[PDB]
């Protein structure tokens, strides 16, 4: 219940997307409906992330070694552009999914385009994918950063 | 102008856990118009207070009055006008954390505003019509002077 | 679909016709057979009014009504079917069945003497007999019915089991003569419990 | 008439249009448009349906199968009123009324239930430009239904009617005593305290009959009462109490009282001025700071744990509290005359002792035993043994303390009877405590512990019962005996003790209360034993 | 942070300073007690414990072998790894 | 702090102290007491109705003690404009209350052709002389 309300991202509810995010967002996120459709996918792609995660992460050690600090990224951007985090904001959430995904193709491990390739490149980088898509969320870059 | 916030306090107590530090004293007092709570720490050495004291405290952006918002280096030799000739103790820092009973779905009723001065912390907690010059990542004055009412 | 009707003495559309057809001045009569004999209620009377002031007639709320009063029928006669005696709440579903079965052949009450056949557990004979002889009420009536039917009828029973006995020599002679001529796949293959 | 008959003749073609509440409009626009009603009547043959009759034929099949017939009037009265609600239209029915211009009958009808003149009243707050909404509540008190009207708020705007309201359920509450009072407050505290105005005359009025020296301990209560409600309803008037009092002569006291009363809490500040000014030549009158609420909040401070206040000022906080209890003081016609000061030394060394113990929560309760010679030497105050009830109940209060508590009968029980038999006063107050831990059922120790527990919470108010506190104690019995909230072994123990201390006569109110105690099968098939001394056999032959 | 009665700085305000660019890192002090950060006064230490550090600036807190010695997250690490190493070079010589 | 003139006053009252269901006075209303209202009141005072006289009666305790002291004469004035109104509430409120700005305390007269207050003083006494 408490992985559902931190990231789903609900598209129903009016005054908290006012809250969030601007006027001119909460119109195209609330009429369009290919939208709902591809967050609802982000959504159901984290869930299978996170079984995986129960999967290889027995025991509940929520404490990994990964490359990049997301956070303390997150926390420069913060504090380099001047967020002032209580105003909404001008960002659309297929925005973040897009840029997700398309940084997710940039960062290589195995070069090539072999179907073996392409299953050991996506083995290799498999947990920081986990990690980035469950801190770049929808929700979060609008609720919490 | 630039005054982001003025009221009169009253020094309800004194630093409740003890003296942690000894040239430094932390100090809770509440309002008497707007009725907010604040938290303060004070170099008690060079401006000794104890209870029951009352103080005009203006939380103020800049100390000249037309407001000419100066950079915020030291520069003793400056001979403008200032707020700090009709006031005791000033301070300067900047305000780093803006709390509130926000909900998901409606707006906040109160605020707390946190601010340090170099390390002395200072917690203004009140209703949110009250506080609204104060935006995070910006430089204020405390400006208290003491009553002798 | 308004038959069997008079039997009971609520007036159905034929008479209705009939008397308004020889009778001046319906209104006064509508106006006393929609109040006495329908609902003798001061409440819905004094309501009349103000769903008239709506604009929605009387028709809406009234078809409301009628269609509650038999959901509520047939859930407390479910709810009944499990509790009380069990005996004395037979005969009495009994005696409700004997009462509708004037008011079967009108299918807007229809569906509460199907619920209640269903609910009996062994139907009068003569009720059974009665119900075969329309396609309408054998198909309409549960399970139940249908084992209590079947006991006694012997050709009925034969054609009703036939169309079956006939999709199985098809699907049979389909599986026999079929194009998947693979050894893990046969005619005896799949396990008798499958 | 083409357009007119066509019209018509589509709605007849409508499943059963004939029961329309304009059938009668139409049919008669029918008539005079020239249609002949040969059409009408063959389309409505097959366009007819007992809507109307065969619903109250199905209502006779359900009462016959064994369905009370009430309760489907009352089903089919409550979907009445819901489709009446969703079909309701207020500036056409303003427009019928005037059309007919009287009384409706239909309308009496129509508000002859309960059910439906709350709908009338929904209807009123929703729609209060509409003309017969306000007829409809005039109409109904005329009738005499016009104390179902809303009168909350009614009671508020009426000067006179409340004040005798206000007067009757006084009388009554001083006729049949505290078990009275408890009945008749929250009903007058919620008409009094629902307005501000109301509150603040009442007041005045208490204030001015509590000003007699006779008498008055009940009128004040009273108003302690009825300020106590208004405060818990988040409505602040401690300082309008504290200008109504002599507090003119000491402005500094009464700022402090009301900024500590608004605050909720103990700053130092404040009790320093008022330690500063109290133990002064001139003291201020002590009956001021004996406001219940401060006192509650003192004890919160300094016996709750958890509690942390200045070690710096406890002396001061020590010294407020023994002179607001202790120190006694002489009034002829609100006049000071005398000041009593012998209880503040021992008192206040007490106070001390008491409070070190009790915020002391690392040591044992073996130490605190160790020491129950002064324990009870302390204990035999009124204020210091409420006190120490209080810093009980917060200390048991945590459910895990009696996973902390190794005794089937412990310490803490002990010093609730002697709670007991130090005052009379207390006796509510022990009783609220042990009717709180009886009530806690536990579901995570053993039901034997919760079993011994019991048992000894059983002996305490047995005790509670002998010093004289009996109808309460008795009344909690048979409430948790018709309850079933208590083992019946409990009972039988419980009633045989009871008969085993207890001597002949018994008051009146005693055996009334106690025969139907013995009236049930759970005492009367356990405790009946063979022997010469039999307690229910006696009880039973004695009255 | 003093201008009256006298200007008087403070070791935080001087200590900003020396961290290099605009570091951002949370650390605890050595003697942080645990159930400070349950109740109120979170964000506000009355021990000058949780040392926060936006902006290249020691807002808070008392630093420590926690936040300046040789493990993982402390300043000197957030340094190397934001800025380069040069940077933290003149990060080591200004602190000592 | 602007002169706020009769009609418009008498608005701006109705419309901040126009809660009904806010039968207490809320806490706003100490900041809803300043000079220019107060002394504009003289001539708004007629129009307000009585629950709003109420209301602004029962704030006008809620002041701190510099404020009272230094907007003494006003606050009189108002007492005596308010001691001539139609309810006797208010008259009875402006009584008592005329004594608030001197000493700080509440005046104390009762059974003064109040037959709602001798009924209560009169009934309330001699129950209590019955169960003493």
């Amino acid at each position: 219940k408490a992985f559902e309300k931190k990231f789903r991202f609900d598209y129903t509810n009016e005054r908290a997307l006012r809250r969030t995010l601007q006027e001119d967002l909460v119109k195209d996120v609330l009429s369009n409906a290919h939208i709902q459709n591809e967050l609802e996918r982000e959504f159901e792609r984290m869930r299978e992330d996170r079984e995986v995660l129960r999967v290889i992460f027995p025991t509940g050690d929520s404490k990994v070694v990964l490359p990049c600090n997301l956070l303390r990224m997150i926390w420069n951007a913060q504090k380099i552009f001047h967020i002032n985090p209580r105003l909404p904001s001008d960002l659309h959430p297929i925005k973040v999914v897009e840029g997700v995904k398309e940084l997710s193709k940039k960062l290589v491990i195995v070069n090539g385009d072999d179907p073996l390739s392409r299953q050991a490149q996506e083995n290799a980088t498999l947990l920081f994918n986990i990690h980035l898509r469950s801190t770049l969320c929808s929700r979060r870059m609008a609720e919490e950063f | 102008a630039g005054i982001l916030f003025e009221d009169i306090f009253d020094v309800k107590d004194i630093d409740p856990e003890g003296k942690k530090f000894d040239r430094v004293s932390r100090l809770h007092c509440e309002s008497e118009s707007f009725k907010m709570d604040l938290i303060l720490d004070v170099n008690i050495q060079i401006y000794p207070v104890d209870l029951g004291d009352k103080f005009r405290l203006v939380i103020a952006s800049t100390l000249y009055e037309d407001g000419t918002l100066d950079d915020g280096e030291y520069n003793p030799t400056d001979d403008r006008p200032s707020r700090a000739d009709q006031f005791e103790y000033v301070m300067y820092g900047k305000v780093y954390r803006i709390e509130g009973d926000e909900t998901s779905t409606e707006a906040a009723t109160r605020l707390s505003a946190y601010v340090s001065y170099g390390g002395l912390l200072m917690r203004l907690q009140g209703d949110a019509n009250n506080l609204h010059g104060f935006e995070v990542d910006s430089r204020v004055y405390l400006l208290m002077k003491k009553l002798a009412f | 679909m308004f038959a069997g009707l008079q039997d009971l003495g609520v007036a159905n559309g034929e008479d209705l016709k009939e008397t308004l057809t020889n009778c001046t001045e319906p209104l006064k009569a509508i106006e006393q057979f929609q109040t006495e004999n329908g609902v003798l209620l001061p409440s819905l009377q004094s309501a009349l009014p103000f769903l008239d002031l709506h604009g929605t007639p009387r028709l809406e709320f009234h078809q409301s009504v009628f269609d509650e009063l038999r959901d509520k029928l047939l859930e407390r006669v479910s709810a009944i079917a499990s509790e009380g005696k069990a005996e004395e709440r037979y005969k009495k579903l009994e005696d409700l069945l004997e009462k509708s079965f004037s008011l079967v052949k009108m299918p807007s009450l229809q569906p509460v003497v199907m619920c209640v056949m269903k609910h009996l557990p062994k139907v009068p004979e003569k009720k059974l007999k009665l119900v075969m002889a329309d396609k309408e009420l054998y198909r309409a009536c549960a399970v139940e019915v249908k084992r209590q039917i079947w006991q006694d009828n012997q050709a009925l029973f034969g054609d009703e089991v036939s169309p079956l006995l006939k999709q199985y020599i098809l699907e049979k002679e389909s599986a026999l003569f079929s194009t998947e001529l693979s050894v893990l796949h046969n005619f005896f293959s799949p396990s008798p419990k499958t | 008439d083409a357009e007119v008959q066509q019209e018509c003749l589509h709605k007849f073609s409508t499943r059963d249009y004939i029961m329309e509440p304009s059938i009668f409009n139409t049919l008669k626009r029918y008539f005079q448009a020239g249609g002949s009603p040969e059409n009408v009547i063959q389309l409505l043959s097959e366009n007819y349906t007992a809507v109307a009759q065969t619903v109250n034929l199905l209502a006779e099949w359900l009462i016959q199968t064994g369905v009370e017939p009430v309760q489907v009037q009352e089903t089919v009265e409550n979907h009445l009123k819901s489709l009446l609600i969703k079909h309701f239209d207020p500036r056409k029915a303003d427009s019928i009324f005037t059309e007919e211009g009287e009384t409706p009958a239909w309308l009496e009808q129509m508000i002859a239930h309960t059910t439906w003149r709350d709908l009338f009243y929904k209807l009123a707050e929703a729609h209060p430009d509409c003309l017969m909404l306000n007829f409809t509540v005039k109409l109904i008190s005329d009738a005499g239904y016009q104390g179902e009207i809303t009168s909350v708020s009614t009671a508020c705007q009426q000067l006179e009617v409340f004040s005798r309201v206000l007067r009757t359920s006084l009388a009554t509450i001083l006729d049949g005593g505290e078990e009275n009072l408890e009945k008749n407050l929250p009903e007058f505290a919620k008409m009094v305290c629902h307005g501000e105005h109301t509150y603040l005359f009442a007041q005045a009025m208490m204030s001015v009959l509590a000003q007699e020296e006779q008498g008055g301990s009940a009128v004040r209560r009273i108003a302690q009462e009825v300020q106590r409600f208004a405060q818990e309803k988040g409505h602040d008037a401690s300082q309008i109490t504290l200008a109504l009092g002599t507090a003119a002569s000491y402005p500094r006291a009464c700022q402090a009282l009301g900024a500590m009363l608004s605050k909720g809490a103990l700053n130092p500040a404040d009790i320093t001025v008022l330690f500063k000014m109290f133990t002064s030549m001139d003291p201020p009158p002590v009956e001021l700071i004996r406001v219940p609420a401060f006192l509650d909040l003192f004890m919160q401070s300094l016996f709750k744990p958890g509690a942390r206040i200045n070690q710096d000022h406890k002396h001061k906080y020590i010294h407020i509290l023994a002179y607001a209890a202790s120190v006694v003081e002489t009034w002829k016609k609100n006049k000071r005359v005398s000041i009593n000061k012998d209880e503040l030394k021992s008192t206040s060394k007490a106070v001390e002792t008491v409070h070190n113990l009790c915020c002391n929560e690392n040591k044992g309760a073996s130490e605190l035993v160790a020491e129950l010679s002064t324990l009870y030497q302390c204990i035999r105050f009124p204020v210091v043994a409420m006190g120490v009830l209080k810093w009980v109940d917060w200390t048991v209060s945590e459910p895990r303390y009696f996973q902390l508590q190794t005794d089937h009968t412990p310490v803490h029980l002990a010093l609730l009877d002697e709670i007991s038999t130090c005052h009379q006063l207390l006796h509510p107050q022990v009783l609220q405590l042990l009717v709180k831990l009886f009530e806690t059922e536990h579901s995570q120790l053993d039901v034997m512990e919760q079993l011994e527990l019991k048992k000894t919470l059983l002996d305490r108010m047995v005790h509670l019962l002998s010093r004289g506190y009996v109808l309460p104690v008795v009344s909690y019995i048979r409430k948790c005996l018709e309850k079933l909230d208590t083992d019946i072994s409990l009972i039988r123990y419980f009633v045989t003790e009871v008969l085993d201390v207890i001597a002949p006569p018994y008051t009146s109110d005693f055996v009334q209360l106690f025969l139907p105690i013995l009236e049930n099968d759970s005492i009367a098939g356990t405790i009946k034993t063979e022997g010469e001394h039999d307690p229910v056999t006696e009880f039973i032959a004695h009255c | 942070a003093i201008l009256k009665p006298r200007p008087l700085w403070t070791g935080k305000q001087i200590f900003s300073l020396i961290i290099p660019g605009h570091i951002n890192c949370i650390r605890t002090h050595s003697t942080h007690p645990d159930d400070e950060d349950s109740g109120p006064y979170k964000h506000i230490s009355p021990g000058d414990t949780k040392v926060v550090v936006e902006n290249g600036e020691l807002i808070m807190g008392i630093l420590c072998k926690k936040s300046l010695g040789t493990s993982a997250g402390s300043l000197v690490h957030i340094s190397y790894l934001e800025m380069g190493h040069d940077i933290t070079r003149l990060f080591y010589s200004n602190i000592q | 702090m602007a002169s706020m003139r009769e009609s418009d006053t008498g608005l701006w009252l109705h419309n901040k102290l126009g809660a009904t269901d806010e039968l207490w006075a809320p806490p706003s209303i100490a900041s809803l007491l300043t000079a220019a209202v107060i002394d504009n009141i003289r001539l708004c005072f007629h129009g307000l109705s009585s629950a709003v006289k109420l209301k602004l009666l029962l704030g006008t305790l809620h002041l701190p003690r510099r404020t009272v002291d230094e907007m003494k004469g006003a606050l009189m004035e108002i007492i005596q404009l308010a001691s001539l109104d139609s309810d006797p509430w208010v008259l009875m409120v402006a009584d008592i209350l005329k004594s608030f700005p001197d000493t700080g305390s509440l005046n104390l007269e009762l059974e003064e052709q109040n037959p709602n207050v001798q009924d209560i003083l009169g009934e309330l006494r001699e129950k209590v002389g019955e169960c003493e």
